[PDB]
């Protein structure tokens, strides 16, 4: 993947990139417009990842901003709670019922022994699943690879290490593990993986170098919790990725610089995993033909309703994931009833949208 | 103005070969600033590795840098800079500057062997 | 006396033994494909006393090292057992059959001739 | 140490695997009396039967040259050889018969033997050197029985 400075300047796109947002990418739309026509070295999903305090948004953006590809940062509860005409949902907590209650990263570090904290860490999942398509919808339809800050199959891990603290229960794990086998075989695995390896203490000195207060009145970042994700992706994540993707660790104590790790990535030869078609390393982004590669992203364009509704799994033994039904009618007349969300975001009369007599156009993969 | 073929298989031509250059030996001089300044070693890769780094800023010519650092052709010369930048890391932790790790044995390099004396 | 050498795979005797007690286990599960297989005239009983007469003329020994050297040429054995790499001939080596037994009284011994 | 990329198969290992590198890569505490008999390939019959000679080799009483003195060695004790009946070469059973091993001192020998697990013994020790003059005057001498003969 080469940068900026091995290129000569900014990169020129091989072809012209798709409306991915505005046209629909379909199957009669798959003969005139071709997917590997874009693609080139720079068309490749980065991960970066590491501990809970490590710097991974400004290295992130510095890597999206070297390598001249898009930057992903992750996903947060203020996509859901605060809707496209900015009204935060956090307000409506009086009128709601307390199993229906607005639950965040705050009220995980200040309560963390609540039940709905499970919930959470299962709708944080779908959040970076809710990316990842948007990563693979960039990809395949622009030619320009990606960099997120966190990725789906990064998320166990926080599920295992909420379950060793005793903060989730048998039950939930069972259900998490139940979604992810369910949700994370029809994603395509990422080319690269950044590892930013700290200590179990430094983080925490980390910790006091950000100086938010819910996360230095807390209890949850203690000495075994850290150690509980250091071990657990070392152990588990980063041995199932490496078998797919080009690993890079770097000890991050320090500073640390972008342009190094810019540096080794041109050292990686990207080519010598398709001498073998059955190489376990780059196995899911390998295509053998033009209409491989458009049923890809058929797949990744036309059905990302497909991928969002494969999460409809019943599960009803444990009580922490079990809404009321007359809480959930509270909660429906209340949250469906506030200001922004009365109907689909493109025609809301109360926020200020006009023109909606003759409007008759809809999203293309919008929640509706 | 780019070079054919390398008449060498299995090394395909650099498209730039002074930025990749320059960046190794910035990072051998990175991992040769943690060496202690006693050691020999760093000194002579510091040496070495500066006098590498006047020549590729110096030449901005191709076939002009192969000649003015006379070892050989551009790609032979990230070869080796990428040799010695694995040992340039290696060495931090082979530990190299101190003593003998183990003394000379009673009649270990005599020849020949089979003498009274 | 006393001398700080470099280990063969394993620091104390426990770790040794456990290794010795891995081939006993690994030799047993591999002696019925060498039965099936190999075309010998060993029953798999006979080969399982044989392999414990193997193991009990090695059970004088005391020295980690040695013991651990016994692990690794048992092990190529093994390795050479698996896959078949061998043939019939060497297998019957270690029943030594082909070798007519000798007396040990000196009688015998002083009729027969001076060894 | 450097910023660059880690090893990644010492960081993703498990402490278990850290711990038996670790292990290994030390120094453990040993008997240096060693008998390494099962392992040398031989057989236990020349193991407890075979009897091991060390000495200095004798000097050639026609040749005054003694070089090949200078040298110590092992060698084993020699069996029966026979005549073959087909055409009368000297046939030997013997496959330890050939073999002479040089050694400097006879310690080096005792404590090779030790380590083979040989049945050794010594035939002979160093020769003490007896200081004797030797002058060109004691040839004509006068009351003396010494005064040679010959020239
Ligand atoms: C069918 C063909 C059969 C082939 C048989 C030949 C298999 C190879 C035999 C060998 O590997 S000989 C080397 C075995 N290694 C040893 O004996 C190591 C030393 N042994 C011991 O210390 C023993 O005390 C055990 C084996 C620990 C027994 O002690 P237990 O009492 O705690
Ligand atoms: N309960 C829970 N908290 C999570 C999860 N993922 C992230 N967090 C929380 C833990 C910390 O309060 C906070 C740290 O976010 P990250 O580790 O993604 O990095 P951060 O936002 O600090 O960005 P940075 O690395 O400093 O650039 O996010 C998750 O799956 N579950």
């Amino acid at each position: 993947i080469s940068g900026k400075t091995m290129r000569g300047g900014p990169r020129v796109p091989k072809a012209a990139p798709y409306p991915y947002k505005t046209k629909k990418y379909s199957v009669f739309n798959a003969i005139f417009d071709k997917t590997s026509k874009r693609f080139d070295e720079n068309s490749k999903v980065i991960c970066v990842e590491g501990p809970i305090a490590a710097g991974k948004s400004k290295f992130a953006k510095e890597l999206a901003e070297e390598l001249d590809m898009e930057y992903y940062p992750a996903v947060d509860l203020d996509l859901i709670y605060i809707n496209s005409y900015g009204y935060d949902m956090r307000k409506l907590d009086p009128q709601l019922p307390p199993s229906c209650r607005s639950y965040d990263v705050r009220n995980f570090c200040l309560d963390p022994s609540h039940d709905l904290a499970a919930q959470f860490q299962i709708r944080m999942y779908m959040l970076r699943y809710s990316q990842y398509i948007d990563a693979l919808q960039h990809v395949l339809s622009t030619g320009q690879g990606v960099v997120l800050e966190r990725s789906p199959y990064s998320d166990f891990v926080f599920m295992e290490a909420m379950f060793r603290q005793g903060y989730l229960s048998r039950g939930a794990r069972s259900v998490y593990n139940e979604l992810r086998q369910n949700t994370i075989g029809e994603l395509l695995k990422p080319h690269l993986v950044i590892y930013l390896d700290l200590p179990v203490d430094a983080v925490k000195k980390q910790i006091k170098a950000r100086n938010v207060d819910y996360e230095v009145q807390s209890k949850v970042f203690s000495d075994a919790y850290l150690s509980d994700l250091e071990q657990l992706y070392k152990q588990q994540y980063l041995k199932d990725i490496s078998t797919h993707a080009e690993l890079l660790i770097y000890d991050w104590t320090a500073g640390g610089e972008t342009e190094v790790v810019v540096e080794d990535i041109e050292r990686i030869d990207f080519n010598q995993f398709e001498a073998d078609i059955h190489n376990k390393k780059m196995l899911d982004w390998r295509f053998p033909l033009e209409a491989e590669w458009c049923e890809a992203r058929i797949k990744y364009c036309h059905e990302k309703p497909d991928l969002m509704n494969y999460f409809n799994v019943p599960r009803f033994d444990v009580p922490e994931l079990v809404r009321s039904a007359d809480d959930g009618k509270v909660w429906r007349d209340v949250w469906f009833n506030a200001p922004g969300m009365k109907y689909r975001p493109g025609y809301n009369a109360d926020m200020g949208d006009e023109g909606l007599l003759t409007k008759t156009k809809i999203g293309i993969n919008q929640g509706i | 103005i780019i070079k054919a073929s390398t008449g060498l298989t299995g090394l395909a031509v650099s498209t730039n070969p002074h930025h990749t250059l320059s960046a190794l030996y910035g990072k051998i001089l990175r991992a040769v600033s943690k060496m202690p300044q006693d050691a020999s070693y760093r000194k002579y890769t510091e040496q070495l590795v500066k006098q590498r780094a006047d020549s590729v800023a110096q030449h901005k010519d191709i076939t002009a840098l192969e000649k003015a650092v006379g070892c050989g052709q551009v790609e032979e010369l990230i070869v080796q800079a990428e040799n010695e930048l694995i040992l340039a890391r290696k060495m931090l932790g082979w530990k190299p500057w101190e003593k003998l790790v183990q003394a000379a044995p009673a009649k270990q390099w005599d020849w020949p062997p089979a003498q009274i004396m | 006396a006393v001398q700080q050498v470099r280990p063969i795979l394993s620091v104390d005797r426990e770790e040794a033994r456990k290794r010795a007690l891995n081939l006993y286990k690994a030799w047993y599960r591999q002696i019925p494909y060498i039965v099936m297989d190999y075309d010998i005239p060993m029953t798999v009983e006979q080969c399982r006393d044989k392999l414990r007469e193997e193991f009990v003329k090695h059970r004088n020994v005391t020295d980690i090292r040695v013991i651990d050297m016994l692990v690794i040429k048992g092990q190529m054995e093994l390795k050479e057992s698996v896959e078949i790499w061998k043939q019939k001939g060497h297998i019957m080596r270690y029943w030594k059959e082909s070798q007519d037994p000798k007396p040990t009284d000196f009688l015998s011994k002083f009729i027969q001739g001076v060894n | 140490t450097d910023g660059g990329p880690l090893d990644p198969k010492t960081a993703l290992a498990r402490p278990e695997e850290l711990e038996q590198r670790n292990k290994l890569s030390g120094k453990i505490t040993v008997p240096t009396a060693v008998n390494l008999s099962p392992i040398s390939g031989v057989p236990e019959e020349h193991i407890r039967e075979r009897r091991v000679r060390i000495h200095i080799p004798p000097k050639n009483a026609m040749q005054s040259g003694t070089d090949n003195v200078n040298t110590w060695q092992i060698e084993f004790d020699n069996r029966e050889r026979w005549e073959n009946p087909l055409m009368g070469w000297a046939s030997s059973g013997d496959p330890l018969s050939n073999m002479n091993v040089q050694f400097g001192s006879p310690e080096e020998a005792i404590t090779f033997c030790e380590r083979n697990g040989w049945r050794w013994y010594v035939d002979g020790a160093a020769k003490p050197k007896k200081e004797r003059v030797k002058n060109y005057g004691i040839n004509f001498a006068w009351n003396k029985r010494t005064r040679v003969s010959t020239k």
